[PDB]
RNA sequence: CGAGUGGCUUGCUACCUCGAUGUCGGUUCCCUCCAUCCUGCCCGUGCAGAAGCGGGCAAGGGUGAGGUUGUUCGCCUAUUAAAGGAGGUCGUGAGCUGGGUUUAGACCGUCGUGAGACAGGUCGGCUGCUAUCUACUGGGUGUGUAGGUGUCUGACAAGAACGACCGUAUAGUACGAGAGGAACUACGGUUGGUGGCCACUGGUGUACCGGUUGUUCGAGAGAGCACGUGCCGGGUAGCCACGCCACACGGGGUAAGAGCUGAACGCAUCUAAGCUCGAAACCCACUUGGAAAAGAGACACCGCCGAGGUCCCGCGUACAAGACGCGGUCGAUAGACUCGGGGUGUGCGCGUCGAGGUAACGAGACGUUAAGCCCACGAGCACUAACAGACCAA
RNA sequence: GGUCUUAAGGUAGCGUAGUACCUUGCCGCAUCAGUAGCGGCUUGCAUGAAUGGAUUAACCAGAGCUUCACUGUCCCAACGUUGGGCCCGGUGAACUGUACAUUCCAGUGCGGAGUCUGGAGACACCCAGGGGGAAGCGAAGACCCUAUGGA
RNA sequence: GCGAAAGCCAAGGCCUGUCGGGAGCAACCAACGUUAGGGAAUUCGGCAAGUUAGUCCCGUACCUUCGGAAGAAGGGAUGCC
RNA sequence: GUGGAAGUCUGUUAGAGUUGGUGUCCUACAAUACCCUCUCGUGAUCUAUGUGUAGGGGUGAAAGGCCCAUCGAGUCCGGCA
């Protein structure tokens, strides 16, 4: 993909518990795997800031829940390093659901996101309320 | 079906034992294309701290930016270039042929050898000339040696001495380079081989660790749940299979690890200064204030603080010289705290 | 930059960006502010800091 | 239908061991095979393109994470370039595990007059040993080559030191009615592997500083104990990874294949002689080791009554013994002191305030006080200690 | 089949059961995915009434499963603490030993060789290590068969 | 302090759970502390470890043989002067 | 409200027991040990001393358990070379 623009530390596992930053209707995210990703033996696939991962709905409205949708990590609470050496951290880990066109799924995205997954996800980007 | 997996750690820097010389020595030399010069120098390894810099990538979507960059400091002061070996080109590969010698000696070099007393230059360079006649003049090199005493941070006063080699246009005239260089006094700086923004190939002896398992030295797993508390956590599974009956040397075993030479690729030569731009607060920690000819190296490079390093024109640069880098910051602030 | 804990200027190529819930922004100069931010206590409160200064 | 190859399955045999070659499955760690799953280079196509399908060369590298089940096998999910198969005593219990088979207890079903049985199910049910030899990983002491110091050479040896993916431009282009939709090349990043390093982020930090509970030293001050810190908060150096840096291309020769010239055979023919090309594979390149390479190496200088080395002494860029490196008054090697640089978070005492209380008394607040205490780093500094001196050696 | 063996011919209930071979039975719940677990169905290889059947509150170091919480069990390991380990003084065993023995790759052999055959490699001695091999040491195999053996 | 509990300390006893010296004291092992983000992905199985906790106040489900379930669960408080 | 029942509950009170760690040990400290964990703890309770039952016989809330490290028939000597 195109560079993040930011050097990260994978804050995610396959089957870590997330936030789902939007109004769709699901509230809790629960990661599934990682798209591109192929990792080594014994070792747990692991998710970043700036990922697309594949998810499984674990609360919510009954419509959105069991459901397996993917999705963009928007905030992780492991810091990422950027270009002046500067380390950023969220208050908690985060991603909205997306289509099959990296296009957000609600309407609106709830709390910041991270400004570098603009240069990936330009629709969730011109979507977001915060760009930090 | 038990998944692959990598074999844990690389055979390519065996066998794992002490190395022989703390002074790093190439087995390899950038090629013969410009004019001629000498293929490398040294330094000691002082510390770090970061820099501040301009992009300069032209293919950066960052291109002109401020930019972070990790640096290693390393006190570079002139060396001496005190004579020139000629090799020859013999059926068994390369063989030293003789040397040219000079009078002016630092005044602390016997701390190591046993410098000439009485030697004769021009013959040693006749008989390098009519081998060359006869072409069978392999290469030449400088021996060289280091001025410890130049830098206080630095116990050590006896010099360590070793040859680098000449690369120039032709064999005749580096042949001249090289002779003149010997005899004003062998003198040299940084400046005279490199420039900010050049790419270097660093040697040096990596910190020493003494013995260390296989976990830390090969990178093994650690026993894992139930089996970590059996009365085995750091010891790998087997030694083998039943058959062949002989342990194989490529299994991971305990050992020497650290103090081995190493040959770090690519590194960016951010700057060659002198003074005192680059020194921390509160000095180095363990081994001081750098007030003097210095080079900022990018990024790690192999030893310990106060270790001998070796510079060389890298012979596989993947990137085109980007000169003189803008350095809009050096910190300066402190490593203890 | 200053930290917006204690006060100090943070110097360059080093420190954190704690991004709040809401979406604000506190740069911290190290994990010593960070963490004594973390208790709760306030800047205004304690001597050595710079804030109190 | 016919001819075979393999030795993974199953069966057959009864050669080997019953004065015992520890089971299945798993794990961990190492090497290998190719009948190739991916990746490189190719041929055919019912090959427009894109996506495929079938085949060839090829074992360099990769071939991962999970849900049920003891399972191997297999079923299933989501990722993926792909998530290939097999050998090494069905590799691996003087390595681990012990869920299953297969001891002694017990139940259920079936069978039996019964003890009790089951190629049925089920719950419970132990993992011994100080390594002699050999093998390898690393470390030394000697001898050989036949005085010492410093610098090298390179027979050989090891490497995957690099593998793979995504994205942008090319390009909405070639191709195509349209839908759809490439490439050469140039760039940016990711993942896996590898080696190193700690300025930055992070962990540790029973160095250190502060808070505080119980108790003891009459109170105060200041302390001990509470498991090898009472607990809580912060945390330097170092060591670390979760942090940071570096890890080609290009040549040469080939395979499959594409061809040139060309004869046997006037023609034709990529082959028979000859030649031009062409794989992630081979060789070089690069990295690491390497004078014990018995052809036991080369150079330079010093020295054979003196070059050099060991011991001794202060120490570490080193370290399990040994080894290694540096300094030794022609000195900054270590300690003391003083600074600098750091960690805590504002000392004892005194003054004012303090809800109240007749007063006694009083938790606490402010000032003095960026205070007090502390530092595994740096500097200045010969004050103390590197003294004295011994030995060996052509 | 719409009686016959042998007296009767499975009633209440429970049921894929700690009993169900087929079997991971089918449907559902739950999970991204559930040979598990629970519920329903149930023709039950081969359930069933004091050989007790069904049900059931309380109890349980009893067997299986799910959720919240928790966390170094794991991703993936690091640093530290105490006792060892290493070096020195003193004390001072045992196991084991046909012989020889620096081996490695192949071969051969009673078909699982440090010792045979062919090659390769190999200067001697010593320290530390984790245990690949000596079909390592330990026990005249518990398994299986045999004995005109035993209990 | 509820206490014949912990923890601390008297009286009384002891340094005889009877080999020492040295190396910042390496690998490895036994006990153990702390580990960012994630949070059972480990494994036959949460085995091991961890979490919770004392006292008072509020409050408390299905089910039940009416005893129980029940400290259900959940919520708040807690020092000193 | 009083009362204070219980093969009642919590409990390393004393005391008794022995679930997991398949830890430590496994030429042991020990021919059944150590540590943590765990169960009972007013009763069919635990325990000292004395006393009875003897080998095809005892004893047995039954495991073929136990009867002096000896048990699907104790130990000793004899039959016995
Ligand atoms: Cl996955
Ligand atoms: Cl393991
Ligand atoms: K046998
Ligand atoms: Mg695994
Ligand atoms: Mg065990
Ligand atoms: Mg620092
Ligand atoms: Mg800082
Ligand atoms: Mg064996
Ligand atoms: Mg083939
Ligand atoms: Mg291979
Ligand atoms: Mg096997
Ligand atoms: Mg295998
Ligand atoms: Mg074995
Ligand atoms: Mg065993
Ligand atoms: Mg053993
Ligand atoms: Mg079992
Ligand atoms: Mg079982
Ligand atoms: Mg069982
Ligand atoms: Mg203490
Ligand atoms: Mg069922
Ligand atoms: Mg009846
Ligand atoms: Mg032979
Ligand atoms: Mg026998
Ligand atoms: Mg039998
Ligand atoms: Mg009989
Ligand atoms: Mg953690
Ligand atoms: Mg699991
Ligand atoms: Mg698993
Ligand atoms: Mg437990
Ligand atoms: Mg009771
Ligand atoms: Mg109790
Ligand atoms: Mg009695
Ligand atoms: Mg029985
Ligand atoms: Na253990
Ligand atoms: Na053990
Ligand atoms: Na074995
Ligand atoms: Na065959
Ligand atoms: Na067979
Ligand atoms: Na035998
Ligand atoms: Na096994
Ligand atoms: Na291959
Ligand atoms: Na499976
Ligand atoms: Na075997
Ligand atoms: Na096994
Ligand atoms: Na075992
Ligand atoms: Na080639
Ligand atoms: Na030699
Ligand atoms: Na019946
Ligand atoms: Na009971
Ligand atoms: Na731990
Ligand atoms: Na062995
Ligand atoms: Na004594
Ligand atoms: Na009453
Ligand atoms: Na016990
Ligand atoms: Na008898
Ligand atoms: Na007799």
């Amino acid at each position: 993909m195109e560079a993040l623009g930011a050097d990260v530390t994978q804050g995610l596992e396959k089957g870590s518990l997330i936030t789902c930053a939007d109004n769709t209707g699901a509230r809790e995210l629960k990661v599934i795997s990682v798209h591109g990703y192929s990792g080594t033996k014994n070792r747990l696939p692991k998710a970043g800031l700036g990922d697309k991962i594949t998810v499984s709905v674990t609360k919510g409205t009954p419509e959105m829940r069991r459901q397996v949708l993917e999705a963009v990590v928007v905030r992780q609470r492991k810091p990422i390093r950027r270009p002046d050496g500067t380390r950023v951290k969220f208050e908690d880990n985060a991603a909205v659901i997306v289509d099959e066109n990296e296009d957000p799924r609600g309407t609106e995205l709830k709390g910041p996101i991270a400004r570098e997954v603009a240069q990936r996800f330009g629709s969730v980007a011109s979507a977001a309320t915060m760009i930090v | 079906p038990q998944p692959s997996r990598p074999r844990k750690g690389s055979l390519g820097f065996g066998p794992r034992k002490r190395s022989t010389s703390e002074t790093p020595r190439f087995n390899s030399w950038p090629s013969d294309d410009g004019q001629p010069g000498v293929q490398g120098f040294a330094g000691y390894k002082a510390g770090m701290t970061h820099v501040v810099l301009v992009n300069d990538e032209p293919n950066s979507p960052r291109e002109g930016m401020e930019e972070t960059v990790p640096v290693t400091v390393i006190e570079t002061p002139p060396m001496r270039a005190v004579a020139l070996r000629a090799y020859e080109d013999t059926p068994y590969g390369q063989r030293p042929l003789t040397e040219v010698w000079t009078d002016e000696f630092h005044s602390e070099l016997d701390r190591t050898l046993d410098v000439p007393e009485d030697h004769d230059p021009d013959a040693a360079e006749e008989q390098i000339r009519d081998a060359h006649e006869a072409g069978d003049l392999g290469d030449l090199r400088l021996i060289t040696h280091t001025v410890p005493d130049a830098v206080p941070s630095v116990p050590k006063k006896k010099p360590d001495v070793m040859e680098t080699r000449v690369g120039g246009g032709s064999v005749s005239d580096r042949l001249d380079h090289a002779l003149d260089i010997v005899e004003d006094g062998g003198e040299h700086a940084m400046n005279d081989i490199f420039r900010a923004g050049e790419y270097a190939d660093v040697a040096g002896v990596t910190k020493g660790k003494g013995t260390q398992g296989p976990v830390k030295r090969w990178g093994v797993q650690k026993r894992k749940g139930k089996h970590a508390r059996q009365g085995w956590r750091r010891r790998i599974g087997n030694l083998g299979p039943w058959n062949p009956s002989r342990v194989r040397s490529t299994v991971p075993q305990q050992g020497q690890t650290g103090y081995h030479q190493r040959t770090e690729l690519n590194k960016r030569l951010i700057d060659i200064g002198e003074g005192d731009e680059p020194t921390v607060d509160g000095g180095f920690v363990n081994y001081g204030e750098v007030d003097g000819p210095y080079t900022l190296v990018k990024g790690s490079v192999p030893g310990p603080d106060k270790r001998l390093v070796r510079f060389r024109p890298a012979v596989r640069p993947n990137d085109q010289p980007r000169l003189d880098p803008e350095v809009r910051y050096v910190s300066n602030e402190s490593n203890q705290g | 930059r200053e930290c917006d804990y204690c006060g100090t200027d943070i110097e360059p190529g080093t420190g954190t960006m704690f991004v709040h819930k809401d979406g604000a922004t506190t740069h911290f100069c190290s994990s010593k502010c960070e963490n004594n931010a973390d208790l709760g206590r306030e800047a205004r409160n304690l001597e050595w800091t710079d804030t109190a200064r």
